[PDB]
């Protein structure tokens, strides 16, 4: 028989065996950065070699590789890594060159860093509140900064997600600020806003009790 | 009541129109029935973009408003200060309404409302004054424009319905009598019968772009004409709305970039119901009639609160002036109400992907927004939306309920302001709340069952409220299929319909009806009430009748229509033996050119007076005239519809709804007039 | 054309009437609205169960045979003997169509064809004899399921619009002629008025159930009906629409055991396309235009070919015995010709998911089927849904292209066969294929660009094939808008079958005109024709009038009635000054019961005769008897409609078929009788 | 971060992810997907089942790109395209006998295949051994569909159709083995037959009528 149906083509068997690997070391990468989220700055490394070993074996192997028969898993493996990828929205996070992170990206890891190691000796959470805000609100500025330059730059779609792990490292401090140390921002509006609000919803009542007596005689 | 005047819809097949007629088959090709259809693919046209103008406006300006209104209640939440984002909502409220206020109360007061029930009238055969001016569809677009970006509770769907049919009744006559610009077309169709089609196709043309149904507009026009069942017409009736509805989307597509995608085609779009979620079994099916039961009841207090509030507007609140007042404390208070029960919201969710434009957290944490502001910053469209799409944990039970019972006050508070708005939408959206509270309900009350989703119930529920509240059934439930995109939802929809109409019908009629009433309009319903076949033509003639010789002296032809006790505009000829029939409009017109039998009048003479006829003070006879006579062969209708005296009252009332019937005489068994029978005189029965 | 006999839809409201419907106000709660409903919920459960009945025997007397070809060819294909394979194919065709065509030639020759040209007649207001009969139905239903089972290129869908007529008219009157089974019920509804609304909604729920569209099937009633708008009429129609598409979905859902997936609303389903692939841009509009010139072209050349066809069994095949013998080798020349393309087919493909029902493997490599033979293997509805939506590159044009032009000949040999058996399943799957070719030489033009989808293509062909072949423009836009769940799609579905009438009707009629014009059926039209306008009434009438006095001898009634050079059932009474109008029906009941002036008769009495009259030979009349006096005031139409003479035809027109009327009394301007107006004097202008 | 007793579960998934990734790849082009690494797949399956079992709620839905969950999802779904649970037994701990016997008789006819290789020797020596083979994945295409109600016959243990389609096209493109007896002059014969009856029962209608 011919040494491509039953048995694998020895230029084709190598090509797979990097293929093997190479996809074997995303998914091992992808799982270990899973929680928290350091996918698209940790992984980053290991999917473009999952892209170029593709392309590599895509364009005499592509045609006896890809197609060759009903359950494509070279094919999905890509499209599912591919899917991964883009659902983590980390093309936006990365420079054009690809070759590394980029600025805006870096820059919000390490104060986020500054702001959780500042978190850290405020401990010792009345001092976390009190001293370390000013870390937060710079943080949480350059959240809606950075999704702003994601509205102009890349200008996708209101609402779009940044890169999994800045989203994730956002979130996490999040859930720190608002559910454990309770950091809270009193509200002092109450009684003006009762006021102003009961003066507007009493005015119907005035015009339209006045129209009637108005009309009670003349 | 005895203001309104009924249209010409039925011909009068005199001499000059056989003359006319027979020139125009002459002709090496008859090109009357081609331009039928340019004109309706003409309505279809302008519907449409007038649809688009109306999405794209109001979005944009709804959108401005709505960034100024968050932007300033962000810088006030934690720094303070939030009683002046509230006067600030409230203010802009008061702002674009006053506008929309004034220029319905004090130009163009028949603009106030959807125009619904002005549209119904028409097509009935009544004409309301200034109903197709000009300035009416204006004041109609700039209205509704201001009354949805001024926050109202309020829809923009509805008022699309009369201005497709304003676009109608003056693309088809080629002329503009507001501008006083005259293009040299469309001559033929300058006549009540072809503007009472073309009304139809332009009324079907704005269902159409209101909701996507093209077949659910044509089924509204029928409803409404409710006339003998003309097929060249109702194709030309489909072929607007399918054009209207097209155009939407294909302009909405290029204003939205994607031209390659049609998914706009009303101006609400339910989306789609083609999911395992959205079926239902035969065990579901007692659980909708209740729903519609709810819907029949709650529509029912929302007409008879509507009812007593309009009622006390009439008595009080009639002036000009205050109308506008009126409107804008409205406007105060929606934004008033919204802003307390979102400030004491404290429900809040993380954003989830869309679902929204103005995303405003107020109080909670970072990266979740107020749930309460969604149900108010949204358009009500989108909301509808999100009720009929959404997973079944999506809505709190407390913010869903508090919504909804503010709304539904919002709503029926003001329908009747003084200001262009529909109230299609608004209860759609009460409903879609009511709806998915009951969803809610029943998986809390059957372990989240798969049968039980929440978005499903939305769906009945706000046909079941809409259903309640205008008593739509046949070409609502086409309109909903058409929107859902699902022919099986269609029998839950009916079903839906028919109990909410039914129990709706116990206690009070339909918010349009209930108007069209309390404006006094002669309106014909679609058959004669249950005492009916008691009654006779006799019985319900108008007797003695003011009628004319075949050669009649110009004297006693002036006396008749210089009468003031009366305004009749239709007059039996006879010999009081019935030859034909003469209207005022044309006797006046015959006066006008002296025709005596002591050059020839043709029928284009007689379309060049409408449909603004002189009046008879105008009209200058001599002496000598007065002694000449005057020979109506030529003119009156030589074959009038006449029932005999017996003739039962449904007979009667058929023949003359079918018809469009303006004039209806009766005679005895000798041809002589006895009676005659008007909508005035089959109106009044109750 | 002389024996065909117009329904008595309008009702006579004599004295005896109104004593009936005074009498049921009385009788504490109305419940005639009521079982009006419920009848209507009853004929769309029983039409949609009717149509699962076919489907399910269908499927398995289908499967039976196919898989018993499959086996036969199998096993043949290596060992050889593949020519007793083709006599076994040919065999089981011929099998079958015998006994169906032998019930259809022998027993009623009225079930033949797909019964909509005499349910249009029967909604028209003219009876063909036997059409609403039992044994019609059950021929029709058994009819149709050996037409398909015996390979017969046909469909199923048509003949259901016939099926619900039937039941519509046996179970509203609560009683089996044929069986002689009378269940005290619905005795109410035992007349013309009440049948023809009945038969409406029947025909609609058998249009809802054959392709899932309750609203298609709605306004294929009131097109074909072309009446007064009635509201509630309209409102049970579309109850009835709505149940039929329904019953049919959920009984189907529980033989196909998911009982929670309601995805069979009709017996073809369109599928869904709601794609990008299904989306269309305005540069395609041009495109579609040309698809139905070729679909009103190649309509023509199907209809003229078809019209030469039964000219000629008109004439020479017109014996039962031959007619069953044309049926039988239509059947084996339709296997012959399948398995001559089978045999030399050289295209095959792998198995998709369900792209064959019965893969046949036939001189090609194992895993491949034979492409060709999944063309016949499969039903004509699973391959019009495969050419909708199927990934482009599916079909080798030349595979597809064959099996095109051969049942496209197949298709119009096959109509006019004494068999019960439909054409719009062919028509759409003729269409869809070649409209499919269409796409696929777009996609060839224009180097596979993604607006050129065959799929997409294939649905505008099979609405253009449909619309030259049948002329349905209005129903027959809303039926393909319902069945592809996509109202953008209405636009150029519309458009195309615009401009497929438009071309057909240059060369020849519709298919179902065209057949009822051959059997001479007085047909009214929508309207009069256009080179009729300057007729009058006096022109169209016919005179002298044969009347009868309001006491009248009963020897000149026997003498009038027993007349053998007419046979008038409709006689003004005068006193020649009119008074009404009788029956001939009417007078013999009269007769019967010997009403003379020398207990009463109730309404009741004269419904016990219907809708079998008595001829007057059966009437034994004594000499003293004959010098009798009737009197008729009593049980005349006291109000018949009434034209003058100089009435135009249009207006006669109109008025006559928007009422449904029989007699037309033509009067002078005294009210003396002087013409009359029926059906044939109407349907003889062209 | 988690936990370090909680971070070895994670890190135990990411590894038998990684090898299950690394036997899907190189089990590809030739299928051996239900064969090679079923017990890697069960492996994924159970480390991840013991996830499920303080570390479900920290490691499945703490964040929106649940990488774990469709991890897991992908094999699964990888798993259920492939029917790999037909390719064993009910149990799914070894291929059951009937995967077995055809793989043998997959061995078995490549075996013939070679024999007969040194194509007119291969159609005729060992033609039995593939009707055999083509037999035996018919009546497998059978039981599957009653044993697990199937609707259709679509899809079995993607090793058991990939090995068929090996044979299929050697047996088929590579060499012309097949040769199924094409009845030409037979069919012809009764075709044209079948067909001239139309053209006989019409003219000679027409020619009755014709002279009465
Ligand atoms: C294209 C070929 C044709 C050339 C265009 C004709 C010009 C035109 O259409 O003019 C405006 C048109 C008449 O509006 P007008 O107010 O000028 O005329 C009333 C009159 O007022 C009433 O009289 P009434 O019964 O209350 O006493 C009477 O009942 C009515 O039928 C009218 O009478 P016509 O003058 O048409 O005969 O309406 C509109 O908005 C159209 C919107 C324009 C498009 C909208 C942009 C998207
Ligand atoms: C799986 C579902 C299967 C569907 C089951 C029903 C099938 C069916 O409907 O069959 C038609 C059958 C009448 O068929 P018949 O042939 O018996 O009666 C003809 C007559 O023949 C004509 O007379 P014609 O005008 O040609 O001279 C005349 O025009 C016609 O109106 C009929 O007259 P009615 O006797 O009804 O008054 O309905 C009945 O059995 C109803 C019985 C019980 C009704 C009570 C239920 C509440
Ligand atoms: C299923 C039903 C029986 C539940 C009863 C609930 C009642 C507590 C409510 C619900 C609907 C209400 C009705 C809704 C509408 C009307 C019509 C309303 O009529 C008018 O004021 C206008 C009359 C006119 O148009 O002339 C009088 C109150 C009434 C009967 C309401 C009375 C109080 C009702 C019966
Ligand atoms: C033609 C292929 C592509 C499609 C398969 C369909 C044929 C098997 C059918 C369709 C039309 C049929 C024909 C329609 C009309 C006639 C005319 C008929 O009578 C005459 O030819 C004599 C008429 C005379 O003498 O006036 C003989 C049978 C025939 C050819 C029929 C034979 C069977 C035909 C060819
Ligand atoms: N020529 C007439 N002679 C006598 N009574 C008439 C005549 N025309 C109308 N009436 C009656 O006079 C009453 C008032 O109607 P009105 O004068 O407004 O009628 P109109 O102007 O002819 O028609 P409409 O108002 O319906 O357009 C009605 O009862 C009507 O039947
Ligand atoms: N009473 C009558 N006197 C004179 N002519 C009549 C009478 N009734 C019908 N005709 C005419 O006789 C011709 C034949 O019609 P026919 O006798 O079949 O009418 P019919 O039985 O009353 O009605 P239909 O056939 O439409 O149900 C027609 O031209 C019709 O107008
Ligand atoms: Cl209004
Ligand atoms: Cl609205
Ligand atoms: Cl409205
Ligand atoms: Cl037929
Ligand atoms: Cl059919
Ligand atoms: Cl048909
Ligand atoms: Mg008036
Ligand atoms: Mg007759």
């Amino acid at each position: 028989l011919p040494p491509d149906l039953p048995d694998l083509d020895p230029e084709c068997r190598e090509l797979l065996l990097d293929f093997a690997n190479s996809s074997a070391e995303l998914t091992g990468c992808l799982v270990r950065s899973a929680r928290p989220v350091r996918l698209c700055q940790t992984c980053y490394p290991l999917f473009q070699q999952v892209v170029s070993k593709m392309d590599n074996i895509s364009r005499s192997c592509a045609r006896s590789l890809l197609m060759a028969d009903r359950m494509q898993i070279v094919v999905i493996l890509s499209e599912f890594f591919n899917t991964t990828w883009q659902e983590a929205n980390c093309a936006n996070c990365l420079t054009n060159n690809s070759e590394e992170l980029s600025n805006s990206t870096v820059y919000f890891l390490n104060l986020f860093n500054h702001t959780l190691t500042c978190f850290e000796h405020n401990l010792q959470y009345s001092e976390v509140c009190k001293n370390c805000r000013e870390a937060y609100k710079t943080l949480s500025s350059l959240y809606s900064e950075m999704q702003k330059m994601n509205e102009l730059e890349n200008k996708a779609e209101p609402g779009t997600h940044l890169c999994i792990d800045v989203e994730d490292a956002m979130n996490i401090t999040r859930k720190l600020w608002s559910r454990t140390f309770n950091c809270s921002v009193p509200c002092s509006d109450t009684v003006p806003v009762i006021a102003v609000s009961v003066f507007i919803l009493f005015l119907p009542v005035v015009f339209y009790l006045s129209s009637f007596l108005h009309s009670e005689q003349k | 009541s005895l203001k309104y005047e009924s249209l010409d819809y039925d011909n009068s097949e005199n001499q000059l129109f056989l003359e006319e007629e027979r020139r125009i088959n002459h002709t090496a090709f008859r090109t009357v029935e081609i331009k039928r259809w340019v004109i309706c693919a003409l309505i279809g046209i302008l519907t449409g973009l007038v649809a688009c103008f109306i999405d794209i406006v109001v979005e944009n300006l709804a959108g401005l408003k709505y960034r100024v209104i968050k932007g300033n209640i962000d810088k006030f939440t934690e720094k303070g200060g939030l009683s002046f984002s509230l006067l600030l909502w409230a203010t802009l409220n008061a702002a674009f309404v006053l506008v929309g206020s004034v220029i319905v109360a004090f130009i163009e007061p028949v603009a106030a409302g959807s125009g619904i029930p002005q549209i119904k009238c028409f097509l009935n055969g009544v004409k309301i004054p200034h109903v197709v001016r000009l300035k009416t569809l204006v004041i109609k677009v700039s209205g509704v424009i201001l009354s949805v970006v001024g926050g109202l509770a309020v829809g923009k769907e509805g008022p699309m319905i009369h201005s497709g049919s304003v676009i109608a009744a003056g693309i088809s006559q080629g002329r503009s009598t507001s501008l006083k610009r005259d293009f040299k077309i469309f001559e033929y169709f300058r006549r009540d019968t072809e503007k009472r089609d073309f009304v139809s196709a332009g009324a079907a043309a704005g269902v159409s772009a209101a909701f996507g149904a093209p077949v659910g507009g044509v089924l509204f026009s029928l409803e409404e004409g409710a006339s003998f069942w003309n097929q060249f017409l109702t194709w030309r009736i489909f072929f607007a709305s399918m054009i209207s509805t097209f155009t939407l989307n294909f302009v909405l597509s290029i204003y939205h970039g994607n031209m390659w995608d049609l998914s706009s085609p009303g101006l609400i779009n339910f989306g789609r119901f083609d999911s395992e979620k959205m079926a239902y079994t035969i065990h579901e099916i007692p659980v909708f009639i209740a729903m519609g039961v709810v819907g029949g009841v709650l529509g029912a207090v929302f007409n008879a609160l509507n009812y007593w509030l309009t009622m006390f507007r009439i008595r009080y609140i009639h002036r000009p002036c205050l109308q506008v007042i009126e409107a804008v404390l409205v406007a105060a208070v929606t934004a008033t109400v919204a802003f307390v029960l979102i400030y004491s919201s404290r429900d809040c969710q993380p954003l989830q992907g869309g679902s929204m434009s103005y995303p405003l957290q107020l109080f909670c944490a970072d990266g979740e927004y107020n749930s309460m502001a969604a149900a108010f910053f949204n358009t009500p469209e989108k909301s509808v939306v999100s009720l009929f799409h959404d997973p079944p944990g999506s809505y709190n039970p407390l913010t869903l309920g508090l919504f909804t019972l503010v709304y539904f006050f919002l709503a029926c508070w003001t329908y009747g302001l003084t200001v262009s708005a529909g109230v299609f939408i608004p209860s759609l959206l009460i409903g879609a709340a009511w709806g998915r509270l009951f969803g809610i309900s029943l998986s809390y009350l059957t372990g989240a069952a798969i049968w039980a989703d929440p978005g499903k119930y939305a769906l009945m529920g706000a046909a079941a409220q809409l259903g309640g509240i205008v008593r739509m059934t046949l070409s609502l439930t086409v309109i909903m299929m058409e929107a859902t995109s699902n022919v099986t939802y269609g029998f839950p929809i009916m079903l839906v319909l028919m109990t909410a109409k039914i129990v709706g019908d116990v206690f009070i009629e339909g918010l349009y009806d209930m108007h069209i009433q309390l404006q006094s309009v002669p309106f014909l319903h679609w058959e004669a009430p249950v005492t009916s076949h008691s009654l006779t033509a006799r019985e319900v003639m108008s007797t003695p009748v003011t009628c004319l010789r075949r050669r009649e002296k110009v004297g006693v032809i002036v006396d008749v229509l210089s009468d003031t006790a009366s305004n009749h505009n239709g007059f039996p000829v006879v010999e009081a033996r019935l030859q034909g029939l003469i209207l005022r409009s044309q006797l006046i017109v015959l006066l006008k050119h002296k025709v005596f039998v002591e050059r020839r009048l043709r029928l284009k003479d007689f379309r060049d007076a409408y449909p603004r006829f002189p009046p008879i003070q105008s009209i200058h006879v001599s002496q000598d005239e007065r002694e000449c006579t005057m020979d109506l062969s030529e003119f009156m209708n030589p074959s009038p519809y006449t029932v005999p005296q017996e003739a039962s009252l449904p007979r009667v009332f058929k023949l003359f709804r079918a018809l469009g019937l303006r004039h209806l005489v009766v005679v005895d068994n000798r041809n002589q007039v006895v009676g005659l029978v008007t909508r005035k005189d089959l109106a009044r029965y109750r």
